[PDB]
């Protein structure tokens, strides 16, 4: 039994004709107090996964160790650790579903919601979700948090169904997820302006950008709004 | 203080016919108000000529089907390849089932395939592993609104003989594949307009003598 | 834990410790089992190198292992008290799981499981011991005797006997004990006893123990004028 | 001394090869199947005329569908028939089924070498399983402290294996009757056995689709060990 | 559950409902509540679901080890003690069961064991139980003699059972019906109360509170 | 000599002699043969019998859907291993949705062997395997010897008279393994291969026991008159 | 690995003995001897002390004799610090009993156990079996006064007279021939010094080379008493007996 | 279980248990006999929680029984109190305690005296001339207090306890379906078949 003491919010994601985009701000959380400002959210895993993570740092943390650890022990005794046998975004999930479902079966959870995002070796976008609970599901978005609330509306415009995945570029893509960011932004009282956002397309592989920032906002109209009625 | 259990939400439904059966359950996948996925399967092919699926809790639900999953394919090894049984697959799930009778599977779990003398055959469990054999079950979150309609359509319950004052009941019949995934459409879009946690998609896995077929359909996604 | 395994096999397919065991047997003072129609016998013989002895505490021979069923043995008398402990015990187990007293034979299988158990267990020497176990099932007019042996075989008996000279009371046995017509009475059989271990004992003073149970728990011990009368019965006969 | 799990220079280990010279000193068991059933006899050989014969218990029962009989030290076997009957009754608990012959034999065969340095020594006893199950339908297995078993047509196990294994070679054919199969086993019995053969001293039993296992009377015995004797007489 | 079981001149009548609840919401209609242990032994089924099923399937299997082991049929009053002494193991952990160990053996003759999971076992001629038992012990205790004939002991376990089925709302579906004599059990059918409510009271004259 | 007594002690000359006898019980195991092209895997095997009133005791056992193996020497310590094969393939699948490499089942059974060969008490295993498989990179044949020992080869043979197929397979090197979409080509050059270790003996239709694995072919064992084809 | 350095102390000789066993009785053969005899009226325990120094401490010594509950006492032969061990084990097992029942312990129970402990040590664990003989002294309401022998196999048996460690065979011969039932304490103090005083290694038997004890009902009616003999008090009952 | 009394009287112990066995709102037996003989001589009567009474009165049976055996010797009603209580003592301290209160009825054939021990499932031990437990003490103590005398004969015991039963029945709130009586004396136990 658990409480989240320093916390990460939204992680959000989409798949696209090639690949997939995944999304989080660099935020930690101490309550209601913004304690920390440079904080990775997202873990890329060799150079066809990423991991972004929401819930607790510490827990948080403790997955980014397994993570690193994986990859040296997949790499034991293995001349094609960075060919045939390297390590799936399917493989990295399946082992992370099965320690959350396993942790919280022991009553003491790893307090997180967890977004596996990355592209297999025949070329398939992959995208699922699992979180402390060990609930897993997959879907075109994906979103954690007030993500889930906020912008699986905004990226499900873009792709609503499976057929609608071949029809969406990466321009089109991104530019929904940048713009998720944005209102979260607006709304949600723990979240930042500052984030990092990674694409894995199967032609051009692992594009990792960090220092994003939110922009072209609307405050203007606040000027004219007086009061809260008869002012 | 943690709580260990969830809802999932969804609905299954299991129907039973004279050389065939069908599992059917919707694609939706829920918790509170939020839609998590649109299209997440819950009604697996287990080999053997045998389908399951564990609705509810998914987590446990997915924990299940992967153990039972994992019984016939040691059931293979042990004992000379040997083909489960439905009956004998029943049995076991009970077991899985009952051992975590203190900390239980939060799942309504269901079977279909055709037993030893080629007939249909549908099994249903409670969470901690009792279970019975039937013609008809509906599980889940809609389970409430679809098990009446199927008494009256499938086992013909409260329908009597026309001017016969009463006294002659509907005669009990098989019915065909075709009529089947009828009343399984009429259930899951009659559930889907009444229940939030119930819509999105349906897909149906039939099950014959020549193997595990699959049909899909769109449901309201409100 | 002490664990090497002391019973082994040898080339020949033998367990050296298991025979061994049964040695001890051969060296014990010798007892012996005869059923009759209504009843089964005891009998057993004290050596008689120790006077100065105290009999009234002295641990006898025979033992009861619950009110309907007795146990006697040859061979290691340490060793006997351990089997004697644990079958008083299921007995008792058995009483309360399944509102029934134990069989003989129930009994027997379990004493003999035990037996056997030692001799394919890691630390341990078998039990230089073997017993008659002898009594009658509950709500059960048919005498049951039964023998076991170190090695853990287990079997039914008409008449049979155990220990030190035991060959030669069995050749008296089996050529004066018929099959068609056992010992219709107690006394009969109780003298065929006597007889079977005249022909090995010595004196027929303080040396011979008998004990007879009947059905529904009824067993008594002789006193020695009892049974020095079936001694003089004997001999009187005898010089003919 | 010397370890109990040592390899011989042969490439044997030493106890299991000296435990198979314990079982050539027991009593003679014999195993034949056909397809109206598998029939199972026994040598008794009472040490003693004063031992009541009857309770020489070396043909057991298993389950309903599966029976055995064994030869050598006949007390380690007990621990083995304990276990094969919780393996029948535990498998048709989980999966509501008989238990193929096969799997059982497996289950027991599998305590064969838990012995070490687990038990101290292996067993001493060898075992003929017979059966029945729908798959494979009517069996005989002969299962060793090797942890080894070879399904077989037909097959004796004692001291006087060799002698009737060859006999059996000649006398075995896939048309045979269950009645010739009885007779087969008392007539093969007779011949290796000691002491004369009849019914308190040898015991046979059967198992057949329709009525499972059954332990022959000796009266029942007794009138096939008549019927044997009457046609070997008649030619 | 309505269950019922009871002694007289012709042996054992064994008299069950078929009803499964889950709260308020009728699970099922068509539920088995008697287990045949073996043709000499039946077990009656009430509380917990998967507790009975389990528990009592995996008792068959002990009492089968039993007649391998002992080449002997178990007793009634050891059959009964294993499940008591069972469910004591568990006694506190939250199972339910409410049972009835009824059979035949020569030892014994006909004999009922009352089991439950509070560890109460108790031998008796009578016994009721579950969530409708005092609508059965009702019809039963008022109509019941030791000298009742086989065919009005069938009548009025089935009898007691509908009774239990109309009140209680936790009980019916339909009833299934044994006989115990000294050649084992004999099952005697299953009872649907949809058409044996009309039925009885129509031939029977009774029921006169419902609107015929 | 005085230094065979137990796997705990060297000998002068640096020899380990039970783990020398151990070996020697495969040279009494009746032969089978281990051969693959770059589509598929074969296993071949000679079956032994008691007596003609026997059955011919099984040498192939099944490990996953994509790999088996093959025996010589101590069945019940085939079973042993085999069953601990199942599991660490079962394990990779179950947590990692991922099947297990025929390379890794190789090094799992060598250090599962070298545990046996350095304490007092236990023993060496007493038999010789053959394991065939294909996973991401392509076709494998590994031959498993219980001194710890694990090779991955083209072709082999263990068992009595091993060496007439495993020279012949050395002859052959070149022709078969370019047999590549044809399974029944490469069977028979198995069959050959195994002939070659014949003595007054020949392979009969309850005597032959032959495995493949391949590209578009779960690991099968064909048995009985399934075998007939190939005689 | 260490089986080379077993010496299997539990196994059975080709004749069926166990070696261990034989060999620590042959080790208590050659102890001080101990003499027990029941009498009628009471009990008396005497004893030998192996050759004394006339440098040792007499009064405040315990070698041969010792306490185990207010009705219950032993004479010891073998290694004093093995019996000192199962006397320890002996005291605790009285307790226990008296905490149970609220009832002093019957004198066979206690020997029961005692000698269920050494035989263990004949049958598992591999170790050396205790290299002691006991002879219990001691009274309960069942069956009045009790002499009781243990040795290293764990066999015990009941008697009127018994004698443990050196000569016990020449001192089994004496006690046999002077020996009667209706005999008095009094009386059988002195037969047993006159027993020792013949069977004794030693040139003469002096008081401070003896362990003596007695127990009476000469207490204050119905009621045990133990006396364990003080150096003055064996001078005494020596030079009562005419020995010194 | 619920209405268990004992009188200790001259030359004998008395022990009266009621024979209702209740559940919810339904009676299922009412010819139930809450009592087992430990020894020939030495009976124990129990009442408490359901299941916990007869699994401890049958462990303690067993335990008595196989002292007898072993020992070829009937322990005294004071060992047997003296036992009991410690296993109770034990149990208070357990995981799950034994929540059973007893009564032992014994006659010493040394002391040639009848006792009786009132034992409460704390392992509260008091020997008593008159003793109860549950409710039926607070009418039955101060009646006997009244009418109770040492030297009274079984028959004038049984008189006195047909007093008590009469009271309970007039005044206890529920209906325990009378009393199994049993007697213990010098020549053992027996039961009174007409109370
Ligand atoms: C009548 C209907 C009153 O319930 C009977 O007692 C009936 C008996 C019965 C026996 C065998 C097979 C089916 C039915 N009992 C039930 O129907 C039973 C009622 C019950 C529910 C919960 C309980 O808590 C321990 C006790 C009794 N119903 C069930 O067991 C239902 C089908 N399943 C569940 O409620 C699942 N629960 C069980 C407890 O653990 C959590 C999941
Ligand atoms: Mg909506």
């Amino acid at each position: 039994t658990q409480q989240p003491i320093v916390t990460g919010t939204s992680v959000i994601s989409m798949k696209y004709d090639n690949g997939v985009i995944i999304a989080a701000d660099n935020l930690g959380s101490y309550g209601s107090l913004l304690r920390f400002n440079g904080v990775e959210r997202l873990i890329p895993v060799g150079d066809n996964t990423v991991v972004g993570i929401s819930g607790d740092i510490s827990d948080m943390q403790h997955i980014e160790r397994l993570l690193k650890d994986l990859v040296t022990e997949n790499a034991y005794d293995n001349p094609l650790a960075d060919a045939e046998e390297a390590l799936e975004p399917s493989y990295i999930f399946e082992y992370l579903a099965t320690v959350m479902y396993q942790r919280r079966s022991k009553m003491n959870p790893l307090w997180n919601a967890i977004i596996v995002a990355g592209v297999q070796s025949n070329g398939d976008q992959f995208l699922r979700y699992v979180n402390l609970l060990g609930v897993t599901y997959s879907s075109p978005t994906l979103a954690t948090g007030f993500g889930a609330h906020m912008a699986n509306p905004l990226l499900r415009k873009v792709v609503d169904r499976e057929s609608d995945i071949p029809k969406t570029t990466v321009q089109v893509a991104e530019e929904a997820i940048v713009n998720a960011m944005r209102v979260l932004y607006y709304r949600d009282a723990r979240s930042s302006r500052n984030f990092s956002l990674a694409i894995i397309d199967k032609n051009t592989g692992l594009t990792f950008k960090k220092n994003l920032q939110v922009e072209n906002m609307k405050w203007d109209f606040a000027k004219d709004i007086k009061g809260y009625g008869t002012q | 203080q943690f709580n260990p259990y969830g809802d999932n939400g969804g609905t299954i439904l299991g129907i039973a016919g004279e050389d065939f059966a069908v599992l059917a359950g919707d694609t939706r996948n829920i918790t509170d108000y939020s839609i998590n996925s649109r299209y997440e399967p819950k009604v697996f092919d287990c080999g053997d000529n045998i389908v399951m699926s564990a609705n509810g809790f998914a987590a446990d639900g997915d924990a299940l089907v992967k153990r039972f999953k994992n019984s016939v394919k040691w059931y293979h090894f042990d004992h000379n390849d040997k083909k489960l049984s439905i009956n004998s697959a029943a049995r076991n799930i009970q077991h899985l089932l009952y051992g975590k009778r203190f900390f239980p599977y939060y799942v309504h779990t269901i079977i279909a395939g055709l037993d030893e003398d080629g007939k249909g055959a549908v099994y249903s469990f409670d969470p901690v592993g009792s279970y019975e054999r039937e013609q008809c079950r509906a599980g889940g979150a809609a389970a409430s609104l679809i098990m009446p309609f199927l008494d009256n359509q499938v086992n013909f319950k409260n329908q009597y003989e026309p001017g016969t004052n009463g006294k002659v009941k509907k005669p009990l019949k098989y019915l065909s594949v075709e009529e089947v995934i009828k009343l399984v459409r009429d259930s899951f879009t009659s559930a889907t307009e009444r229940h939030i946690q119930v819509g999105d998609g349906l897909e149906i896995l039939i099950v014959t003598k020549d193997g595990v077929r699959k049909e899909f359909y769109e449901l309201k996604r409100d | 834990g002490y664990d090497r395994a002391l019973s082994i096999f040898s080339p020949d397919g033998h367990i050296f410790q298991v025979e061994y065991a049964l040695e001890a047997v051969k060296r014990g003072t010798c007892a012996v089992g005869v059923k009759g129609k209504n009843c089964v016998v005891l009998g057993c013989e004290r050596r008689s190198t120790l006077k100065l002895q105290d009999t009234r505490i002295t641990p006898s021979k025979v033992s009861k292992i619950d009110s309907h069923v007795v146990l006697s043995f040859s061979g290691l008398n340490a060793d006997s008290r351990i089997l004697i402990e644990k079958a008083r015990v299921e007995a008792q187990s058995h009483r309360l799981t399944l509102e029934d007293p134990v069989t003989v034979e129930y009994l027997t299988r379990y004493v003999a499981g035990v037996q056997q158990r030692y001799t394919q267990s890691g630390g341990v020497r078998p039990f230089g011991v073997s017993t008659l176990i002898a009594g009658f099932d509950p709500r059960d007019d048919e005498p049951k005797l039964y023998q076991t042996e170190p090695s853990g075989i287990y079997s039914s008996w008409s008449a049979q006997t155990i220990g030190r000279n035991s060959k030669t009371v069995r050749e008296f046995l089996e050529k004066n004990y018929d099959r068609k017509e056992p010992p219709a009475t107690v006394e009969e059989c109780v003298k065929l006893t006597v007889r079977s271990l005249l022909e090995v004992v010595q004196t027929g003073a303080k040396n011979i123990e008998i004990t007879v149970v009947k059905p529904d728990s009824d067993i008594v011990a002789l006193s020695s004028e009892e049974i020095n009368q079936y001694v003089t019965q004997i001999e009187q006969e005898k010089q003919e | 001394d010397r370890g109990v799990s040592t390899f011989s220079p042969e490439g044997r280990l030493f106890q299991v090869e000296y435990s198979l010279e314990a079982i050539k000193l027991g009593s003679t068991a014999i195993g034949i199947a056909t397809k109206e059933g598998v029939v199972l006899g026994v040598e008794k050989r009472a040490t003693s005329p004063l031992l009541e014969s009857d309770s020489i218990e070396k043909i057991v029962e298993i389950d309903r569908h599966i029976g055995c009989a064994m030869s050598g030290l006949t007390a380690d076997a007990r621990s083995m028939i304990e276990h094969a009957r919780t393996a029948a009754v535990t498998h048709n608990l989980y999966y509501d089924e008989d238990i193929n012959v096969e799997s059982l034999t497996q289950s027991v065969c599998d305590l064969a070498l838990r012995f070490g340095e687990l038990m101290s020594r292996p067993f001493g006893v060898a075992l003929l399983i017979a059966g029945h199950d729908a798959d494979d339908g009517y069996q005989l297995f002969h299962a060793e402290p090797s942890g080894t078993f070879y399904r077989y047509n037909a097959k004796a196990i004692g001291s006087g294996s060799e002698g009737a294994q060859a006999e059996l070679l000649n006398e075995w054919h896939s048309s045979l009757t269950l009645k010739e199969a009885e007779l087969l086993v008392l007539k093969i019995l007779k011949q290796v056995m000691e002491e004369k053969l009849d019914e308190n001293n040898a015991q046979l039993s059967c198992i057949t689709k329709q009525d499972g296992f059954k332990i022959y009377d000796n009266e029942k015995t007794a009138e096939l060990i008549k019927e044997l004797k009457e046609k070997e007489a008649a030619e | 559950t309505t269950t019922l079981a009871f002694r007289f001149q012709g042996g054992i009548i064994v008299a069950v409902d078929s009803r499964a609840t889950a709260g308020n919401w009728v699970a099922s209609q068509t539920v088995k509540k008697v287990i045949e242990i073996n043709p000499f032994l039946l077990g009656t089924m009430a509380g917990g679901a998967a507790d009975c099923q389990f528990w009592e399937t995996w008792l068959g299997s002990q009492f089968r080890l039993h007649e391998l082991r002992e080449k002997e049929r178990i007793s009634v009053a050891a059959a009964s003690k294993i499940l008591s002494n069972l469910v004591y193991q568990y006694k506190g952990a939250g199972l339910s069961m409410g049972t009835m160990i009824c059979g035949y053996t020569r030892k014994e003759g006909p004999t009922i064991y009352y089991v439950d999971s509070d560890g109460t076992r108790l031998k008796g001629d009578i016994f009721c139980v579950g969530s409708g038992q005092t609508f059965a012990y009702g019809v039963l205790d008022s109509n019941y003699k030791w000298d009742l004939s086989v065919e009005d002991a069938l009548y009025l376990g089935k009898r007691s059972i509908l009774a239990a089925a109309h009140r209680d709302a936790y009980s019916g579906g339909s009833v299934n019906l044994y006989h115990v004599t000294e050649d084992g059990w004999i099952y005697h059918g299953n009872h649907d109360v949809g058409e044996l409510f009309w039925k009885v009271k129509e031939e029977e004259g009774s029921f006169n509170n419902v609107i015929g | 000599n005085n230094y065979d007594g137990d796997t705990v002690t060297f000998s002068p000359t640096g020899r380990l002699f039970q783990v020398e006898y151990a070996l020697e019980a495969i040279k009494q195991g009746s032969v089978t043969v281990g051969l693959r092209s770059n589509t598929h895997a074969v296993l071949v095997a000679l079956k032994r019998n008691a007596d003609e009133l026997s059955s011919y005791q099984k040498k192939i056992i099944k490990c996953d859907e994509h790999m088996g193996l093959s025996l010589a020497g101590l069945a019940p310590d085939a079973r042993v291993l085999s069953n601990y094969l199942r599991q660490q393939c079962n394990y990779s699948s179950l947590v990692f949705n991922r099947k297990l490499a025929v390379e890794r089942a190789g090094h799992l059974l060598c250090d599962k062997a070298q545990k046996n060969t350095q304490s007092y008490g236990g023993r060496p295993y007493g038999v010789g395997l053959l394991i065939i498989g294909y996973d991401k990179s392509g076709a494998h044949l590994l031959e498993f010897q219980p001194s710890g020992n694990v090779t991955e080869l083209y072709g082999t043979a263990i068992g009595a008279r091993s060496q007439g197929a495993k020279t012949y397979l050395e002859r052959t090197l070149d022709t078969f393994i370019k047999i590549d979409g044809n399974p029944d080509e490469l069977i028979k050059a198995g069959v050959e291969a195994i002939s070659q270790s014949l003595r007054d003996e020949s392979l009969t239709v309850d005597n032959l026991s032959i495995a493949i694995v391949g590209k578009d072919t779960p690991f099968t064992i064909y048995d009985g008159e399934a075998v007939a084809k190939y005689i | 690995g260490s089986r080379r350095y077993d010496s299997r102390t539990t196994i059975f000789s080709p004749e069926g003995r166990l070696y261990q066993v034989e060999y620590a009785l042959e080790s208590i053969s050659h102890a001080g001897t101990a003499i027990g005899i029941m009498a009628s009226d009471g009990i008396v325990l005497a004893a030998e002390r192996k050759v004394t120094s006339t440098l040792l401490e007499q009064d405040t010594s315990t070698e041969k004799l010792y306490k185990l509950n207010d009705k219950i006492a032993v004479a010891v032969a073998g290694l004093t610090a093995d019996a000192e061990i199962l006397i320890n084990t002996a005291r605790i097992h009285a307790q226990n009993y008296l905490k149970t029942y609220n009832e002093d312990i019957p004198v066979e129970i206690l020997v029961r156990r005692l000698s269920d402990i050494k035989q263990g040590y004949t049958q598992h664990g591999g170790l050396r079996p205790f290299g002691v003989s006991f002879i219990y002294a001691g009274y309960d309401d069942r069956y009045g006064y009790q002499l009781y022998t243990s040795n290293p196999s764990g066999n015990y048996t009941g008697w009127k007279a018994i004698s443990v460690g050196a000569n016990t065979s020449a001192a089994q011969t004496l006690l046999q021939m002077d020996y009667k039932d209706d005999m008095k304490v009094d009386d059988a103090i002195e037969l047993a010094l006159k027993t020792l005083s013949k069977t004794t290694d030693s040139s003469a038997l002096t008081y401070d080379r003896l362990e003596f004890a007695t127990i009476r009902k000469g207490a204050n009616d119905g009621e045990v008493y133990q006396k364990i003999f003080k150096p003055q008090e064996i001078k005494d009952i020596l030079v009562k007996t005419g020995i010194t | 279980m619920d209405i268990i009394l004992g009188i200790r009287v001259q030359d004998s112990v008395i022990l009266a248990s009621s024979k209702a066995v209740t559940r919810g709102i339904s009676v299922l037996k009412d010819s139930d006999d809450k009592t087992r003989q430990l020894s020939p001589h030495t009976l124990m009567s129990f009442a408490g929680e359901a299941g916990d009474t007869v699994q401890f009165a049958e462990y303690i049976q067993a335990n008595i029984q196989l002292y007898s055996i072993r020992e070829d010797y009937e322990l005294s009603p004071q060992a047997v109190s003296s036992f009991v209580r410690q296993e109770l003592a034990k149990s208070i301290r357990s995981r799950r305690p034994y929540q059973v209160n007893v009564l032992i009825g014994g006659y010493d054939k040394k002391k040639n005296k009848p006792e009786l021990y009132q034992i409460d499932y704390l392992g509260t031990k008091v020997e008593l001339p008159y003793g109860a437990h549950g409710y039926s003490g607070f009418y039955t103590f101060s009646l006997l207090d009244h009418h109770y005398r040492p030297d009274m004969t079984t028959e004038e015991g049984l008189d006195l306890l047909k007093l008590c039963v009469q009271e309970l029945e007039k005044r206890m709130p529920m209906d325990f379906k009378g009393v199994i009586v049993k007697i213990v004396d010098k020549d053992g136990i027996r039961q009174v078949d007409d109370f």
